[PDB]
């Protein structure tokens, strides 16, 4: 679906409302903003490979712009000039204080709020790569991913906001509908992730 | 003179042997729907039947 069909469907299923059209757009943007703030991150918010170049003597690497969380089946990889690389390992900061002053290529990291820290402090310019989840407004794609894959969740959320203002009771029905849609979306993500994969112990 | 007894012995042996043949093989009972099948049919040493 697209924005026009979304607005038309939201207006139709809210009681064939016709006067309001701008509030629907406002609460449709706010619905996506609210959904991005919750704990569950769908698969379509995963970014592409991004590389960072940094100066010598700074261990702090700022977090990417729309960082929500990192991707577990992924890693921060140091790409050496020759094209080879190693995967850096995450530990807590307390655990990485032994290394201050030991010298060499970077080998470990910690995330403290807005910054990634490379504790084996490089003495020369480096380059790292990362895969992580991002807010949509910052992805490079053509259309909001949400519109294509999560359209029915969005409709319900918008209808809930609008009705909630009117103080209607119907709102709790649409919140239950949205909760069911998100529950199904989680199972769909799990099924997509695990397809054609065989697990061996050890 | 011993024939009548010998037979009792053959009967005992044969019965035992015929009952073992019928039931002593490892076999399992299960619900086909709940599992992915190709996984069940593998003899690899460590395998997770998903």
């Amino acid at each position: 679906m697209d924005k026009a069909t979304l607005v038309k469907t939201i207006a139709y299923r809210m009681g064939n409302v016709k006067g309001q059209d701008t509030a629907i757009d406002f609460e449709l943007a706010l619905s996506i903003e609210r959904l991005e703030g919750q704990e569950f991150v769908p698969w379509f918010l995963l970014s592409e490979n991004n590389f960072f170049e940094g100066t010598a003597q700074e261990n702090r690497i700022p977090v990417p712009r729309g960082f929500i969380r990192e991707y577990e089946e992924g890693s921060l990889y140091l790409r050496r000039v020759a094209g080879t690389g190693k995967c850096l390992i995450k530990k807590s900061q307390d655990q990485l204080l032994k290394y201050e002053g030991m010298t060499g290529e970077p080998s470990h990291y910690s995330l403290t709020n807005q910054y990634f820290r490379i504790y084996p402090v490089p003495q020369e310019d480096f380059k790292v790569e990362l895969l992580f989840y991002r807010k949509s407004s910052t992805l490079n794609v053509e259309d909001n991913p949400w519109y294509e894959y999560a359209a029915e969740l969005l409709v319900a959320e918008t209808i809930w906001a609008m009705l909630s203002a009117r103080r209607d009771k119907m709102a709790d029905y649409w919140k239950s509908v949205a909760a069911d849609q998100m529950r199904r979306l989680t199972i769909l993500d799990a099924e997509r992730r695990l397809a054609n994969q065989e697990i061996f112990m050890g | 003179i011993s024939a009548p007894m010998n037979d009792i012995l053959t009967w005992l042996f044969d019965s035992h042997m015929y009952n073992k043949r019928q039931i002593m093989n490892n076999q399992f009972i299960g619900d086909p729907s709940a599992l992915v099948v190709k996984d069940v049919e593998s003899k690899e040493p460590g395998k997770f039947i998903r």
